[PDB]
């Protein structure tokens, strides 16, 4: 999710 | 389930679970969401250095990690182990990584306990340094995809032939001896733990951390625990 | 003046300056008028023990006064020794004696300090541990009444050959080695004190204590410190 | 069958198989029937210490046990342990009682073993400390009559419930973790141990011993290996 | 004059005073002309571990010297100390450079003593670690030609601002605090000394070498012993 | 003069 | 039987 | 002047  | 007491050099901020919005040191008791965080400048594929410490007059847990000329990040919990850990625990390592990878490569990690009774006064100990691992260190029980050996490492997680991290991994390492980390009858405990670490994300997107941590002597990595779980915790709760 | 930095064992209360009325534990920064203290219920005739442990993450100076089967008493003062103490010190016992007087024996005495380079992540470390003393201690600096070699003991306060203590002593036993105690350059560091202690009083009127103090490294007792201050400071300040 | 090496506290002369007539120390090479002994004074009832030292600089296995003011024994015997033992043990204390019988009470044991790697020139340890013993002390295992937690001492052989030892007993204490004892790659290998014991025969006539020991990992009590062959060997070969 | 007991490294053939034609270790007792030698390959400019070792049990002095992935060279020698050595001494490093010059810079030291009474059968210890080196280091002696500061090194002998060791160079750093090296009514006494060199000559023709030492408290350089004498023997007797 |  |  |  994060980085995405 | 386990019971789980870890400082945790998470690489990854799950937000939806607690994290802050950065890489991050934690204190975690019983629990993935960290009572006590503080901001960590990871540097990728530098060798950083990990100290955690504890002693039962101040109760306090506190650990440090740095990268050799650079500012330290530090966290410290108030805690009281008495009440959260059994009094016979194992000491280990654990790493993991997700959907996003990393090398969770363990350098060097020494540990040392001490429990001097109340009745007598004289001390108990336990010390134990690794400068180096070999291929079948019959001292270190090893969980999940740890592994040790490679350039006298140990990697916790997935490498491949040539030191490719690899995702959904997760392994842990503990000391084989239980440690005796409290005892009532104390007039004081304390331990430390020291190790040193090689994050690389050649990706440059890494995950998930690496933990030091304290567990009940037949802890195992929870079931699905790769991730953002660390190897520690059953769930995210 | 010297630059002291102590834990003292008070058995006797000076009321007219901070003393509470009780014999205490204190914690002492570069003052006789102990920053912090805890009530201590002494035991006379029966051997202490003193743990003192500080380090630089916490920046926390405790320590734990305990008898065999005795609650404990324990202080701690939040301290930043690097504010404090000069790089360099020497670390010792003292004790002292006024119009009344103790015996103030020492049986062991040990004492560990390691500093954490940041550039480096390597760690300078100094050790020492005495469990006798002899007649010729050479790495101990005795000054002023302090004797070693009566039943194995270093006396730090005069007594008659047969352990009777005299009043108006002051004396002190110091590491012979300087220790480097702080270092802006280091990521953690860390000292850890033990001593065991014998204190008689035949009257059962005990003064004035023991103190285990970390000084500049040309330290010397005050002129004028018997009594109440400890051999430690030259006024009560 | 196991593979031991000893250093044997025997106070009961088996002079059929080769033991002196007096009780001895003994250095064991996979054989109840030492390759070097000396005379020891044993004294019943009085609690003695034993030191036991090797390195692999000098490849020698060296003992010294002593009781307070009094002369020690001492034995010495040049071994290859890398020939001898497998490259991970375990260390324990073992002990035993035939017709005649003894306490074999161990009141504190303490063990360092250090590795250090030609490649890197850096080193492995391991230290352990007992000054005192548990109830379920769970670094320990405990083999055959072993008990711990009366007195807060280790008796290696059955004493009933007056205090009374039992004849035709075996015990073993084994260190929970495998220790590295040699490697092929070590620059310098080393260890020692220490363990302080309280020998008692009430008619005065002790059996069997106490002995230090190193053996394979998975290491048990030879069945039948009470009396002359001190919990160690199969027969008496 | 002083009394010396020294591991000597070497690096330059003095035939004339017994030498072997090449670098070699050697244990030296009262006598720049060692008791015993061993062949030492050298490497210059590559960092070197030497490790010395030595316990009142088997009354040998041992001493290891390697470099990472090469074969260790190593001398031993049986000596009884308590007949050769005061009580009380101090431990140190010298090296000196006479015609032909090398660096002699010591990266790391590190210091064992144990010793335990036989009246009382408690130890006293004294460890010290050096793993880097600070400007006025106030825990070392620095004699002659010896300095700390640059790179966190000692350097022993004297280099010029360009890093160029210099000719007629000698220098010592002794341990602040004396050292309990034997006694009498000791039960087992030990030491152990590690230290991590780098000798290089740009030129590839060292002199003299390193040595461990250990002196009576108040030794200091003997006048004129650059060259062969080590900084540590007044003449070649 | 505690205890006097 | 050394005592016996 | 063992090198020369
Ligand atoms: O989009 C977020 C992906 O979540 C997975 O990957 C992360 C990072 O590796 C991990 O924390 C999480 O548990 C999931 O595996
Ligand atoms: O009654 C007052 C006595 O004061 C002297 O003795 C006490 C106790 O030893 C000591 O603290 C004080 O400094 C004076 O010496
Ligand atoms: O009288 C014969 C003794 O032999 C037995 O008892 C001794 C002493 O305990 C023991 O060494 C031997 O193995 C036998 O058990
Ligand atoms: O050519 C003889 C040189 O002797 C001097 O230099 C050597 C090597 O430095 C040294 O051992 C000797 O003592 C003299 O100083
Ligand atoms: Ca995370
Ligand atoms: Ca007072
Ligand atoms: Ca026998
Ligand atoms: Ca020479
Ligand atoms: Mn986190
Ligand atoms: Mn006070
Ligand atoms: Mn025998
Ligand atoms: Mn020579």
């Amino acid at each position: 999710g994060w980085y995405n | 389930a386990d019971t789980i007491v870890a400082v945790e050099l998470d690489t990854y901020p799950n937000t939806d679970i607690g994290d802050p919005s950065y890489p991050h040191i934690g204190i975690d008791i019983k629990s993935v969401r960290s009572k006590k965080t503080a901001k960590w400048n990871m540097q990728n594929g530098k060798v950083g250095t990990a100290h955690i410490i504890y002693n039962s007059v101040d109760k306090r847990l506190s650990a440090v990690v740095s990268y050799p000329n650079a500012d330290s990040a530090t966290v410290s919990y108030d805690v009281d182990l008495d009440n959260v850990l059994p009094e016979w625990v194992r000491v280990g390592l654990s790493a993991s990584t997700g959907l996003y990878k990393e090398t969770n490569t363990i350098l060097s990690w020494s540990f040392t306990s001490k429990l001097k009774s109340n009745s007598t006064h004289e001390t108990n100990a336990l010390h134990f340094m690794f400068n180096q691992f070999s291929k079948d260190q019959k001292d270190l029980i090893l969980q999940g995809d740890a592994t040790t050996g490679t350039d006298g490492n140990l990697e916790l997680t997935r490498v491949s032939s040539n030191g490719s991290p690899q995702g959904s991994s997760v392994g842990r390492a503990l000391f084989y001896a239980p440690v005796h980390i409290w005892e009532s009858s104390a007039v004081v405990a304390s331990f430390e733990a020291t190790f040193t670490f090689l994050i690389k994300s050649p990706d440059s997107h890494p995950a998930d951390g690496i933990a030091f941590f304290i567990s009940n002597i037949d802890s195992s990595i929870p079931s699905g625990s790769t991730g953002r779980l660390l190897g520690l915790f059953p769930d995210a709760n």
